[PDB]
């Protein structure tokens, strides 16, 4: 059994692309992320998603954008895609000026807080560190 | 293949 | 009849819990690179979980870090698919 | 040449991060019940991730807690598939 | 290659750790119904051709020793590995009968570089345990 | 359907 994907619209694809961080954070600029954001924009355009690219957002901006997007009427939309490109730690995504809990972002789309997306796939794609460990790999 | 996030 | 409020989420993380996620200064992140390629190649053919599994293989096998700093040299990455989906997802 | 040392793991969690997991005193836990049924019905036909997606649906739609304690009453559960697998898994 | 090779001579081991009864000094309740789970799992994985080993009421020490020992076996002729953990838990943590053990310490034994005869082979962990104290109130459809 | 883990 599979999700109904033939609503009039595939859905929104929100891409949050944070490249430059406030010096108060001590986080290096994320060179190459523009290529990512553009690669993702074309990819999801070909899947028939309404793409909205957002650049260099503070933590307050992410939360407000996510809050506002979750308050839209998604009744005509099949799904929802959010892509986060940023620095991070476990459970945490960085605005340009500091950390945001990932749970805070995703809670806006929770089944009881975003009724027009209830029963519909909500995909979060997160390019961000989750710690400082390094995988040294094993030969095969 | 050189910086981390 | 209710469903969980956490149902129907999928988190496609670029890397395993606790780990660094790698990015190429000129081509972009290993994960986003691999994800866009596999969607381009297979979104008309495969269910989304199987596409992300291809992404896992592509990231795991085709990328290795290169660094003048031996601490950061020759490192690997595996992405982490976290699915609370209740149904299969086809883009076609 | 190399693969990550965290590759080719799959963690089939009974519940989402942060949450209680539920069990029936007589029939066993909702997740294990559902996982055994789906494996019995589908292991000769479906890829493992797709079986686990059916477990997610069975747990999410067919189970609801009943408790004399209103704090634990009428609650729901969604399992959590965490895949660092790089290939598809068929049990036949 | 898009599918794990599953035509090794053996499907693999299926270790089932079934913790029902906990030391009363832990404050933890008996896990009524878990025996039904352990028996359901044993018959299911038997029909999938796994070599099932049921272990009951293990302390945190016996869980770590068992996983160490299993990880040191020769899995060369086995297609896969399955571990099922049935217990109380919290986020990142499974309980032995006498106290907590990090799930990471269990799964690290099977890392690609520490269990060489399972490198490249699927390692499945099925974890029936709490991950915190939040409750899902659900939403009507 | 009654106790938790």
């Amino acid at each position: 059994n599979s999700y109904k994907m033939d609503y009039p619209e595939m859905g929104l694809c929100i891409i949050i692309n944070n490249k430059n961080f406030h010096k108060s954070t001590g986080m290096t600029s994320r060179s190459g992320t523009d290529v990512d954001a553009a690669n993702l924009r074309e990819t999801f355009r070909n899947l028939k998603y309404e793409v909205r690219n957002k650049n260099d957002l503070t933590r307050e901006e992410i939360v407000e954008l996510m809050r506002d997007v979750s308050k839209e009427d998604h009744s005509k939309r099949s799904s929802f895609v959010c892509v986060l490109l940023s620095h991070g730690e476990e459970g945490i995504i960085f605005g340009t000026n500091g950390p945001v809990d990932l749970k805070k972002i995703t809670n806006f789309f929770r089944g009881d807080r975003c009724r027009s997306l209830t029963g519909k796939p909500k995909l979060f794609i997160i390019q961000a560190c989750r710690g400082t460990e390094l995988d040294c790999g094993i030969e095969t | 293949v050189d910086p981390v996030d | 009849h209710k469903i969980p409020v956490e149902a129907d989420f999928l988190y496609a993380y670029s890397t395993a819990p606790g780990y660094y996620s790698w990015r190429n200064s000129k081509d972009g992140s290993w994960f986003i690179q691999s994800l866009c390629a596999m969607l381009k190649q297979y979104a008309d053919k495969l269910e989304f979980m199987h596409i992300l599994t291809r992404v896992n293989r592509k990231v795991a096998t085709e990328f290795e870090s290169f660094s003048f700093d031996a601490t950061f040299h020759a490192k690997k990455q595996i992405p982490c698919i976290v699915s609370m989906l209740t149904k299969e997802l086809y883009f076609y």
